[PDB]
């Protein structure tokens, strides 16, 4: 088994590593780019209106045309291709951190259970922001489809104005979402850090030594 | 210890904290005020619902002339769109500030300890608020999208088929309720700024200092 | 976190509004709605005897055994017009709901140590009073799902004319209807009686909890 | 901010209304109604001998390969004619249900700390009224649900004359709807045997709950 | 005002005709209907429509015809063997589910007055009616799958005539039938045991259930 | 006059006393027997595919609408012939212990209730293995409808190859599912013995 | 109970079986594993400096006021090649632990029920590994239902640019599912490794 027994030792040396490396100098940074990232112009859109993109479909007369091409929103495609990666990062670090956790977690043996207790919570809450993080990615994923749904409906029933102002609102309550994914974000971090430096004590030692 | 991670975070409590007092002290009195205004206009009080009946122009056929499908364009409600637009960013704010006020009593949570934890229980209680109305105001941002999504679907099937007289009907009904709804959306948005407001300004000692210094 | 003037005096404004709207409405309002409700349930439309009256003619051409353009089908008057009586009660007990709840949500104090079964009885109250939000809002959505339920009903009834069990179901959502409608004013009135009922009991813990 | 006595008697009205109403429902209307329901289920209209009673008339061209409009297909006259006697049984059962149970809602007396035995069987008999309940109300959209389901099985046998399983589905519908109608006139006896045994047992602490 | 009923001869006779019939109904249940159950369910399950062998001899011919690398179809009949067993299941079901609703509507009116303490009895009554009920559910799931086996097996049929090119709505049909019959099979040894556990609590809870407080 | 009854009580012991010694056989028997046949075919060439490319039915659509017969998967379908009596089996004998226990199941009574907890525990196991070998039956049916779904888009859009490639992975995910249905299988039969051999005692007589 | 020797030989031949399959996995192929997916977590297919070279040919005609084959992407179904079957064998040998844990379950008794809380503990923790890995299998077949359909829509409908753009972010979320897909079966070998050998004495012997 010593051939076998150092093969674990590099990942889980590495491990640690990557936990505590987390911890002093990548969070802290996505703290800063988060908030940098939140003073952007795209990010704080004065008038939602300036959003909404040309949706070119012909207007028909009272009692036929062809449709052209109908373009996706480009306000919306160039802020998604900005939170996209904070939200995989983000999900990467949860994995790290409860793969990190779990490690420290010691043998079971009865009494002196109340560190083992602590770790559990900070698990707890840690698996409750990974759930909220893989939800903005179902969003994000959702919002591709059911607009074109919308432009699709809207394109073949072309008297139908709701369809319409179904396309414009879609992108308002996506940029909407978009913005608060990136305050979650930002929140997650900070949330995340505070837990696990105020517990860090019980968290890597529970047992006491 | 970390050094570089307490710093920053501790300047983003800080900045944090600064923003609810801010919120208490000047931003949920000034909206109070706003939807109590807003809610006595005109635009909300609408005496008559006949007044909210949209123009649904679509050929109304009868078999007799026929033995002697095209519609013309059936625009959105112009006194519900109106209001909706006021909604809308009035909705921005509440879930914006009710995250804020959230993420700001996430980090007042001390280190978890066998006892001393009455003012964990009072953060506990306040957070079960904000995550009630955060589940509420959701709510009302995807129900503009699925008003939208359910009156085209109800002038489509109108327009299709216009001799089924309770499309049209389906279409001034959604209408109807949607203007009921926006009433009470602006009501509970201006509650949810005022309950935060008293239950926060309550408890604010043991939010802030739960175990006392 | 210290206060200016005009900020303590814009919250006044609302919380003195709210609480003198709260106070008329269980003495003045709530027994109104009471008394109107028991006189809409005389009515002749919500005590209809045999419910085949309701019947409203389904003009659409019965193909022979081996066509004829169906008609303009209008909606059933009788229940459109009961469903104008019975809509702005919904809405408006729905209205008090809200009202009562961010009421009794700003009498309850700081969370203190002891003396909290003032608080345990704020928070039983503010349960049935969601309770009956909830029922309310299930209104709503039975009165919304007949539009679209009897339109669709027609539409089938329309398109396939020889199926006979459409033009039963748009009749049958009719007295289903009907019936949900009656059953509704019942309720709303019960639970006016019951809103009052319980906050008058407990009116003593809910407007002062702590004994003070 | 305190009770005011004009809004008080307006409400004991409303009260003692629904008092002497379910003095009446027990005493005479609950009796009435499992004589009527026990008479009804002894009748040979829920009683056919042989299923194939209620096999209704499905007049659809089948195709011959070698060698699609249909003619009105009506509904079955037997199930049709039993539903308009359960429907009013059903109307009947959830007013008188919804009367009692806003008769029990307000006997709830003030809440206390301690001294709720009465208060517990008064939920105790609660729990059972939301169960019927929600029981009775699925027998309400059921009825909807059949003609739904057999216009959309009729649908497909139209649509679709080639396919066998279509038109004995609709057969099948039918025999079980018989059946169900045939059981939710016996829970509909059943609740008012079981209303009537439960009040009458535990009358005085649902009425005075603390003396 | 005080609320006081006080019941007319006629209505107290009228609710002991139900209430004798009911009681009357339950004893025979219990002492000759279940156990005849038990027998029959028993021969019923020594069958040979009940006991074959391969489920492939089920297969019924589908009879669409197959095309060919580069004619319209006739009647398609349902499965006769599997309608011959739907015929034997569908009685025992629904007989069992009124009978389920016999005992529950029975233990209900054996439940007491609410007193304070010897409160046992009653436990036992409501652990015992928690039971029925269980068994009422099953028996409700079973209607839902003899139901949906006539809706699935047409859309199969459907879908395999109407694309002729696609073998797997043809393997469909023959799995809806297999899945069909052991279903089927499953129900009648269910409904042999629910008759044999309904007998089985009730009979060794059977004073507490009729006596719950201990009355001579 | 209501009261046990030594005739109807004489039927069910009938019943009570056959289900008890069909269970013994079951230990004693069925179960070892079907352990060894399930090992026998986990290790076989069939379920033990080299390289996943040996699945790869023919999917003959022509490439950018009439279409000939897009057969089954062959090896598959071979697979879902010894699979689906097996499936068969263990629910059918999960089942029958399943009765065995309940009948077990004492007088209500207000202590001495370790033995009917020691019954629960088991039935615990039961009811979980029952709801995971239900799951096995209804995946089969779906594995058809999803893979006809598959083809019948295949043909309809031969330009899309997505529709192509699907199908060839409900076949790779179905193979790899029947591998784990035969293991899952033979461990509910291993686990079954086990649980109920060692806790026996309890199970019948749990007051001795 | 009476006991059988032939029935009893049956059942120790796949028991022995099964526990030496353990000592093999704790052992050798779990740590073997680790470094496997380690290693390939650091190759360049695992980590694409740009997305844009993920992006996929999507020739349909545009309009303004019938197609060629669209294939599948290639840097998705390689990856998938290679991920497929370790999601086969992290399931196998998870399906291995969980049997043989359950098969040290003891007879159920009265006290001294520390151990079988450790076992209940590590076969929580197994249950939940369990769940997760299902998805994944899945979402291999769900990933080309998908791409499949929005390609369908995006050739019928060629003026709706939403159905274009909807085809290249499955295959930008794909490969980042994938991505953390090794992760997460790397972990979870990791954590079940660390969880069975600190607990390994009460895990085998939970009552000494």
């Amino acid at each position: 088994s010593g051939e076998a027994r150092k093969q674990v030792d590099v990942f889980r040396q590495n491990l640690f590593q990557e936990a505590d490396d987390f911890l002093c100098t990548f969070l802290p940074r996505k703290i800063i780019s988060l908030s940098q990232l939140l003073q952007e112009d795209s990010l704080n859109v004065a008038d939602l209106s300036s959003l909404r993109a040309p949706l070119d479909i012909p207007i028909p007369d009272p009692p036929v045309p062809k449709c052209g091409y109908l373009p996706g929103n480009e306000k919306l495609l160039a802020l998604l291709a900005l939170v996209k990666p904070e939200v995989w990062t983000l999900k990467e670090k949860c994995i790290l951190v409860i793969t990190w956790i779990q490690h420290l977690i010691p043998k079971i043996e009865d009494g002196n259970d109340f560190g083992v207790a602590i770790q559990e919570k900070v698990l707890e809450r840690v698996n409750a922001v990974k759930t909220k993080v893989e939800a903005f990615q179902t969003t994000i994923s959702k919002y591709f489809s059911e607009r074109g749904d919308a432009v699709a409906k809207a394109s073949k029933d072309t008297h139908v104005m709701d369809y319409r102002a179904l396309v414009h609102e879609r992108d308002e309550a996506a940029y909407g979402a978009l913005r608060a994914m990136v305050l979650d974000l930002r929140a997650f971090y900070a949330e995340l850090y505070h837990i696990i430096s105020s517990n860090l004590e019980k968290i890597v030692n529970p047992k006491g030594e | 210890v970390h050094p570089e991670a307490q710093a920053k975070v501790d300047v983003f409590r800080e900045d944090l904290c600064s923003k609810t007092e801010n919120l208490l002290g000047s931003y949920f009195p000034k909206k109070i005020s706003e939807l109590d205004a807003f809610l006595k206009e005109p635009a909300l009080n609408e005496a008559n619902l006949s007044n909210l009946k949209a123009p649904l122009d679509i050929p109304v056929p009868d078999p007799v002339k026929e033995k002697e499908p095209p519609c013309g364009p059936v625009n959105c409600n112009e006194k519900i769109v109106v209001l909706l637009q006021r909604l809308k960013p009035e909705i921005k704010d509440v879930t914006e500030q009710l995250n804020l006020v959230t993420t700001w009593l996430q980090l007042q949570i001390p280190r978890i300890e066998d006892g001393n934890n009455f003012g964990v229980a009072v953060q506990e209680k306040v957070f079960e608020l904000m995550t009630n109305l955060h589940t509420k105001l959701e709510g009302f941002h995807t129900q503009i999208s699925k008003y939208f999504s359910e009156r085209g679907d109800a002038v489509a099937k109108a327009a299709k088929q216009p001799h089924v007289g309770d499309y049209r009907q389906l279409v001034h009904e959604l209408d109807e309720a949607e203007y009921q709804e926006i009433r009470l959306m602006v009501m509970e948005i201006r509650n949810a700024y005022a309950v935060l407001y008293d239950i926060i300004l309550k408890n604010f000692e043991k939010l802030k200092k739960p175990r006392g210094e």
